[PDB]
């Protein structure tokens, strides 16, 4: 809303944005992951102080160590202790949306479970609740085969990422296509 | 939301307009589009060449007059109340973004936000030769998805125009290939959001389960008609020509 | 064709603006047979060329 | 253009949504 | 919350709730009668393990009885009950088997599915090839340049 | 005699959406077009006259507006000979109106020669076409000739209809049926939906075959017949989908 | 079971009623063999005809 | 703008109408034209095929002579054939000294309404009408919440068929649809009771509409929240088949206001005509002898000439009981 | 294809002048030399329909599955009605007559069966209540149905829906009080009396010019039957009667009180049992109303529960409603 407009200061921008990038982890979220950090929030805010923590909190929405920040932890951070939850929320669906977003290409899905779910870094019987947790993740859909140790898995995956599915795009997309052409060869033709 | 009912009316008269007007890709021709613009359906009625002037060798200059429309609408309505202003077209086959300028001036004339008409003169690619739009905001505009309404009294002089399946694949590559350019386009034109807005859905593929069995299954059945499709080939056409042959063949008396 | 045409043929026919049945009354030697259209009332009215 | 003639066909009203009307004619 | 607990819910909790609440939470003779928080409890022991379920329900393909136990904290039986209950209930799909001690947790999978599934996966196009396509054009020309 | 009317297809469907709605009035106003050397009756467009109140009518031809748009229409780059009359003549064959003779025969003075456009906007809609021109004189002819200095010529006398446009709009117009991709296949690929039907359909062919076949023990309805014409739509219409997977 | 008044079946071995459930499909060669019964018979009985 | 609306809506022209004759398919439509014959016809948009049924009043096409709308029925002059009224004038208690219908009929009509555990098939009024009569059928529909619809009875059989039930069965469709609806059928010996001969006078018209509410009411159309009152002075003048239950769950007496019933109906019914305390109020209710809760107004209105006649819009003791002695005069 | 379409107008087929041809009617009452479908051929078409006819091109363009609701005015129409027998209880060896009468005869003959008695009181509910479990396509009648004053159409669907129910064949025909129609005209009986002339006469000729074959039985109410003809009682074609009792033995009563105060809120109070002995010699209905007359009577108390009393109430005051 002020991105068009509206000159500000750096007091003013920081500490919001500051409050902003704060407010992430108070948000903390529907993961972010990846965000607004993008947007000039950043340099501007971190940078320093908790700008360090919170941009190395980027890096928690991404690296997800406990003591790459648990270390990190002042009051501020840890006056909200759930965050150490949250991080175990990152570290799950942070290593989640990449698995999503890439492990299977093929029809991403499986997923499931176990080891994959530890493939989070994240424990067995986390996944026994963390991966468990669905929806009651805010987010996973499927459903269990506990037996196997498999996952059903459905979307609610969205990011914001790029490089990827670009090349793997157009290869089963050309793949058909082409061999289309083999019957798309005289059918209407011949 | 409204999205639009197109009248070919208008689409043919356009490009005569274009053609009348000998707008050439230096210009757009201009215009009115007519119909009524409440329902989540828009319609269009009709349209009408705004006479006009465009400049892009500097952008927001340009000539246009309202003043037509006024006593335009007032026939419209004489000829018309149903006329009332959808929103207005242009040549195209694109924007420039005195469009928006241009957009505004029908904001004072139109019940909604007005509606932008893209045209392609030379009808180039594909479906549509035409876009409309809706200003928005950052300023945003879209295009709602149109198309024809019945105007079958169109539809029948249109019969007088015109005179199974491979097709449908064609397309198959087309979109794929701009797409994985698109990326790399915009990759390495801004080397936006939206596309990952894509990338999600693009898992929805090898997505094929067992279920196929049920395609297999289903298509059995799909065959069982096969001795029947031509079964009565089999036994219609062969058996057809033993009772005319003979008869005939044979009839040969004197 | 032999349908084809056949078939379209039939559209021609298709296209009517009617037959009347009509109750013909009498003739005179007008060679208008004085006839009372079925709902209507009567016409003296020329006949078919061939009848 | 409009009026009128001498005479119309006079018809009668059912409803009176809030803009509608139905009426049947002399015509019937 | 547990309200909310229900969308989450676990039943390694209940008697972690059941210590988690009872100022008046579980421990109510207030305004109502349990004598016993039975009454709650008792009566919210299948009320959790009942909802449990629900998430339970939706979070299995399949399950052992086991896991179930595990996560129910409940014998077999209690389970097989509940399970019977829903069962009973059609309230919810399953797998008895004890022979399995396992929970498939019943797809009913003959709704032919790839009916819809590949209409839908058609559907994913049409709203994929379809949503995504008409941007993409329009998208870099949006913007042109 | 033989003579060679062009229309904007525009200005057609302008006239038929104009009469389409135009139920019950004749709808009236200008033809845009002229004429090229003889015999060419070219149309560009046409308009409404607005409502008459009054009525078709000599009268109720109003040419301001016409200037007013001919004007915005000169503006527009829009300009014709107004080239005659057309108008919506519900279950009218025959004849318009001595009057829109009359009407028109006050305008073709205008002309050389004008047109009254008959149009049932009812029989219009068939999906074929209804209509005509009439404008009742002649030069001589194709040169018709003698009940003209014979005096009293009164008749419907046609005029020849034709009409153009281009390939261009014909696209356009059959550009009426991203899209194919996203219109095609994909698209209708919907058919397992009624697998059951896309069965019980095929099913139901079997009995109704039999039965057919049996008669064979005259005319239609004949033992071998509607048996391929009924064994043979399930048959496509089940092969299409198999494109899908 | 027996009388398939339910869809199951009896583990021996195991000892247990083992799954089983409701369909089978939908009655459809069903449908068509009658024809592919029906067809020769009067056709043959045609095919003699001719001969 | 407003005339520019005119202007437009002189644009606007009229559009045909039909009640379908039936539906043949959801699309196809044998609609008799509301203006004419049969025509087969197809819907348009709007449309709902479902909605779509045979009687559904249709707008129609001029050309395309299919729906161009779906309409609201009136199949029936609801406020002349049948006359219809959302509830009544008064509630139970002003005509009270009638009291005995007052309440009993209020919970064999109105309670068992709202308390659905059978439901009241008829309601039968009898007695001299006026004493609070006429009054006490919309005394009950006042209470209910139904729309109380007033039903005469000659005017229900044309001499055709099923016009009585075509007139009934709207009492039966609108009302039904326009439930609560208390329906009342006036003193009906015409079109119901027992006739003539029980044979043809137009009698089998009559014994239709006879047995169109036997055939509406002992036949499975019920009174879910549209009550029927009937309307008798004497009830031994009607079918006793229709006194049966099934059709009759009710036969109401309705006796003249006693003296008090006058006392209570007369300190209603007059007292509330603006009076003087002067105004004499049980020596007219003394002198009033057999009043009914109107001829109890005539204390009043009788009085109002005295009272418009003595310069009073308060009626006033000389006003009162010129009245009343006026009103017992004609009669007792 | 598109030749045919939908803005099409009623007529009845006449008759084929030859293939794709013939006079018909409009509903205009035009008839005239017009084509037809060359979709149908012969055994395709249809000698007399109600038929589909462009307006100008004005010609066959299919025929009408057959038209029902004119006037006439209409049919009785309950398709699968919703009364279960044994809801007036007892009438087992009744309804096993109607059943012996109709729904064994729909089966395996009379072409018409007589319910006597009182409807309403039940009989009226044996007809639906067989007609529910018939399930043969129901058709009820009044004898009042067809009183306009017409000398005209009349008989028609009385015709073709008794033909449209042996289009329907299994269906059923009923009337409600066919004495109604059942009375004739005796002499010059001027307005009224000439349609069931036509109408009465037309069942007479129907019942006595139709074949055996039993799709659908011709039933038909009555309390009275002395309007009616032996034209109609002529055997092979009415040849059922059943005689609504009411009257009762006490077994039908217990199950008539079984009947209704099973579904009727009760008082302890409410004693069937005593009303077995309360109740002898009167009319299921008044006794079912009796049941509901205290179903009302504790609802018009506002008991909850409906008392013996409030039986009591209902019996003792319809004992003798004198």
């Amino acid at each position: 809303t002020l991105e068009p407009s509206t000159s500000i200061t750096l007091a003013e921008r920081q500490q919001l944005a500051y409050d902003l990038s704060i407010s992430a982890l108070l948000g903390d979220k529907i993961y972010n992951f990846g965000e607004l950090l993008h947007h000039p929030i950043m340099e501007t805010i971190v940078n320093d102080s908790n700008y360090d923590w919170l941009f190395q909190l980027l890096n928690a929405l991404t690296v997800g160590d406990f003591d790459k920040f648990d270390s990190l932890i002042k009051v501020q951070i840890s006056k909200i202790p759930i965050l150490a939850q949250h991080e175990s929320f990152l570290r799950q669906k942070i290593c989640l949306m990449t698995l999503i977003e890439t492990v299977f290409v093929k029809n991403i899905r499986m997923l499931s479970f176990e080891d994959i779910s530890k493939a989070t870094h994240l424990p067995k019987d986390n996944v026994e609740h963390l991966v468990m947790r669905a929806i009651s993740l805010g987010l996973l859909k499927g459903s269990i085969d506990q037996v196997n140790e498999l996952v059903t898995i459905s979307w609610v995956q969205p990011r914001i990422i790029s490089g990827d599915q670009i090349t793997k795009m157009k290869d089963r997309l050309v793949e058909w296509n082409d061999q289309v052409e083999k019957l798309g060869k005289k059918m209407e033709a011949r | 939301h409204e999205k639009v009912t197109i009248a070919p009316l208008v689409l043919l008269s356009a490009l005569d307009h274009y053609e009348r007007t000998q707008t050439k890709e230096n210009k757009r021709c201009v215009g009115v589009i007519l119909g009524d613009a409440n329902s989540s359906t828009i319609r269009v009625t009709n349209s009408f060449a705004l006479p006009f002037e465009e400049d892009e060798k500097n952008s927001d200059v340009w000539f246009l007059d309202h003043n037509y429309i006024e006593n335009m609408n007032e026939m419209c309505k004489k000829i018309n109340a149903k006329e009332k202003l959808i929103g207005w077209y242009h040549s195209g086959p694109k924007l420039r973004a005195s469009d928006l300028k241009i957009n505004e001036l029908f904001k004072k004339y139109t019940q909604n936000n007005p509606l932008l008409l893209i045209v392609d003169v030379k009808q180039q690619g594909v479906g549509l030769p035409t876009d409309a739009y809706v200003a928005i905001e950052e300023k945003t505009f879209l295009h709602l998805p149109c198309t024809i309404e019945a105007e079958e009294a169109e539809e029948i002089g249109v019969e007088h125009l015109l005179r199974i399946r491979l097709t449908n694949q064609l397309k198959s590559l087309k979109g794929l290939q701009s797409k994985l350019k698109d990326v790399v386009e915009y990759l390495d034109k801004v080397i936006h959001t939206i596309l990952g807005k894509l990338q999600d859905v693009f898992n929805l593929n090898n997505l094929q389960k067992a279920l196929t069995v049920k395609t297999n299954d289903e298509l059995m059945v799909i065959y069982i008609s096969n001795l029947v499709r031509s079964i009565i080939a089999f036994d219609d056409l062969i058996e057809n020509k033993i009772q005319n042959k003979k008869i005939q063949e044979q009839r040969v008396k004197d | 064709n032999d349908k084809v045409r056949f078939i379209k043929d039939e559209l021609r026919l298709l296209q009517e603006p009617g037959s009347y049945v009509g109750e013909v009354i009498k003739i005179v030697s007008d060679k208008k047979v004085l006839v009372k259209v079925q709902p209507e009332g009567k016409y003296i009215v020329d006949v078919a060329k061939d009848i | 253009k409009n009026n009128r003639q001498l005479p119309y066909l006079v018809a009668n009203v059912v409803e009176v949504v809030g803009k509608a009307a139905v009426v049947k004619t002399s015509s019937r | 919350s547990l309200v909310k607990l229900f969308t989450t819910n676990e039943l390694m909790r209940w008697p972690i709730v059941q210590k988690t609440y009872e100022p008046v939470l579980n421990e109510d003779d207030l305004a109502f009668g349990g004598e016993a928080n039975k009454h709650h409890w008792e009566d919210l022991q299948k009320r959790v393990i009942e909802h449990n379920l629900r998430v339970i329900s939706e979070y299995y393909s399949r399950i052992t009885l086991l896991r179930l136990n595990e996560l129910l904290d409940l014998t077999e039986s209690q389970t097989e009950t509940y399970i019977s209950d829903l069962v009973n209930q059609g309230i919810i799909y399953a797998k008895v088997n004890r022979p399995a001690k396992i929970v498939n947790f019943e797809k009913p999978k003959n709704s032919s599915q790839l009916l819809n599934e590949w209409s839908h996966n058609v559907d994913e196009l049409l709203e994929h090839i379809e949503t995504i396509g008409h941007l993409i054009t329009k998208e870099e020309i949006m913007h042109g340049l | 005699t033989k003579e060679t009317v062009y229309i904007s297809s525009i200005a057609l469907l302008k006239m038929l959406k104009h009469g389409r709605a135009g139920v019950p009035m004749e709808v009236m106003g200008l033809m845009l077009g002229e004429f090229v050397d003889d015999y060419t009756v070219n149309v560009v467009d046409v308009f409404a006259m607005p409502q008459s109140g009054t009525g078709v009518s000599v009268e109720a031809v109003d040419d301001v507006f016409q200037a007013k748009m001919m004007d915005m229409l000169k503006q527009t780059g829009r300009d014709q000979m107004v080239v005659g009359w057309y108008h919506s003549h519900p279950g009218f064959g025959c004849w318009l109106s001595s009057v829109d003779v009359n009407t028109q025969k006050s305008f073709e003075q205008l002309n050389s020669r004008a047109v009254a456009v008959v149009v049932d906007p009812i029989q219009s809609v068939k999906g074929k076409v209804v209509i005509d021109a009439f404008r009742l004189i002649d030069t001589g002819a194709l040169i018709n000739i003698q009940a003209l200095i014979h005096g009293l010529n009164r008749h419907y006398y046609s005029l020849n209809i034709d009409y153009h446009k281009t390939a261009k709009e014909t696209k356009m117009l059959m550009n009426l049926h991203y899209e194919e991709k996203e219109e095609s296949n994909l698209a209708a690929t919907k058919s397992m939906v009624k697998i059951a039907e896309q069965y019980s359909k095929r099913i139901e062919e079997e009995k109704e075959l039999t039965e057919e076949e049996l008669k064979t023990r005259v005319g239609r309805q004949d033992p071998k017949k509607h048996l391929s014409e009924t064994a043979d739509e399930t048959l496509e219409n089940n092969i299409v989908s198999v494109l899908t997977a | 079971i027996l009388d398939k008044i339910f869809y199951g079946v009896l583990d021996q071995g195991n000892g247990w009623l083992y799954v089983y459930e409701t369909p089978n499909q939908d009655a459809t060669y069903d449908s068509a063999l009658e024809l592919v019964g029906q067809l020769n018979k009067v056709v043959d009985q045609l095919f003699e005809k001719a001969s | 703008d407003k005339t520019e609306n005119d202007i437009k809506a002189l644009q606007s022209i009229g559009q045909l109408i039909g009640e379908v004759m039936k539906e043949l398919s959801e699309e196809k439509y044998i609609v008799k034209a509301s203006s004419g014959p049969r025509y087969i016809v197809g819907v348009r948009n709007s449309v709902d095929r479902s909605k779509l049924k045979k009687g559904v009043r249709v707008t129609l096409d001029i050309t395309t002579l299919t729906i161009m709308r779906i309409l609201p029925r009136e199949t029936d002059p609801l406020v002349y054939n049948m006359t219809s009224f959302e509830q009544g004038e008064i509630t139970f208690d002003g005509i009270g000294g009638l009291t005995e219908q007052i309440r009993e009929l209020r919970e064999v009509i109105e309670l068992p309404l709202k308390n659905p555990e059978k439901p009241p098939k008829g309601v039968l009024l009898y007695g001299p009408p006026g004493t609070g009569k006429t009054l006490l059928a919309k005394a009950v529909a006042a209470t209910i919440g139904a729309n109380f619809i007033f039903s005469p009875a000659s005017g229900i059989v044309d001499k055709y068929i099923g016009e009585s039930a075509r007139i009934i069965r709207e009492m039966f469709a609108y009302a039904k649809e326009h439930e609560p609806c208390i329906i009342f059928m006036d003193e009906v010996d015409a079109i119901g009771g027992r006739r003539f001969s029980e044979g043809t006078s137009a009698d089998r018209e009559i014994q239709r509409t006879l047995m169109e509410l036997l055939t509406q009411m002992d036949g499975f159309d019920n009174l879910g929240q549209t009550k029927i009152i009937m309307a008798t002075n004497r009830p031994d003048t009607l079918d006793p088949a229709l006194l049966r239950p099934g059709r009759l769950d009710r036969k109401v007496e309705i006796p003249l206001p006693n003296e008090a019933g006058r006392l209570e109906i007369f300190k209603i019914h007059t007292a509330k005509v603006k009076k003087t305390g002067e105004f004499d109020f049980e020596a007219a209710v003394k002198m009033s002898d057999g009043f009914n809760g109107a001829d109890i107004r005539n204390c009043a209105t009788e009085a109002g000439f005295f009272a418009i006649r003595d310069d009073r819009d308060h009626i006033n003791p000389d006003d009162l009981m010129k009245a009343v002695r006026k009103v017992a005069e004609v009669k007792k | 294809k598109r030749i045919q379409s939908v803005p099409l107008v009623i007529g009845q087929f006449l008759e084929p002048i030859d293939q794709n041809t013939g006079i018909v009617s409009s509903t205009t009452g035009m008839s005239y030399v017009v084509r037809i479908l060359s979709t149908l051929d012969r055994e395709l078409l249809k000698p007399s329909m109600s038929v589909a006819l462009h307006r100008h091109s004005n010609a066959l363009v299919d025929i009408l599955p057959p038209d029902s609701d004119s006037s006439i005015s209409v049919m009785g129409e309950n398709e699968k009605p919703d009364v279960t027998y044994a809801d007036v209880g007892g009438l087992d060896m009744q309804k096993q007559e109607i059943r012996e009468a109709v729904e064994l005869p729909l089966v395996q003959p009379p072409r018409g069966v007589l319910l006597y008695g009182p409807p309403g009181t039940g009989k009226t509910m044996l007809v639906k209540a067989v007609a529910n479990s018939t399930k043969a396509a129901f058709i009820r009648v009044n004898g009042s149905e067809f009183v306009h004053k017409y000398l005209g159409e009349g008989p028609r669907m009385v015709r073709d829906v008794f033909r449209l129910a042996r289009e329907n064949a299994p269906s059923i025909i009923f009337i409600d009080e066919v004495d109604s129609i059942a009375t004739k005209r005796f002499d010059a009986q001027t307005g009224s009396d000439r349609e069931v002339q036509r109408i009465l006469i037309e069942l007479l000729t129907q019942m006595d010019g139709f074949d055996q074959s039993t799709n659908v039985k011709v039933i038909m109410a009555t309390n009275r039957a002395d309007t009616l003809d032996p034209a109609l009682l002529r055997p092979g074609r009415l040849d059922r009667k059943i005689e609504f009792p009411s009257l009762r033995d006490r077994r039908e009563r217990r199950l008539i009180f079984g009947t209704i105060a099973s579904k009727m809120s009760l008082a302890p109070e409410a004693d069937l049992d005593s009303l077995i002995i309360r109740n002898d010699s009167l009319s299921g209905a008044v006794i079912a109303a009796i049941m509901q007359e205290a179903g009302l009577r504790a609802v018009r108390k506002n008991r909850y529960v409906i008392l013996q009393s409030d039986l009591e109430e209902a019996y003792a005051t319809q004992v003798k409603t004198d």
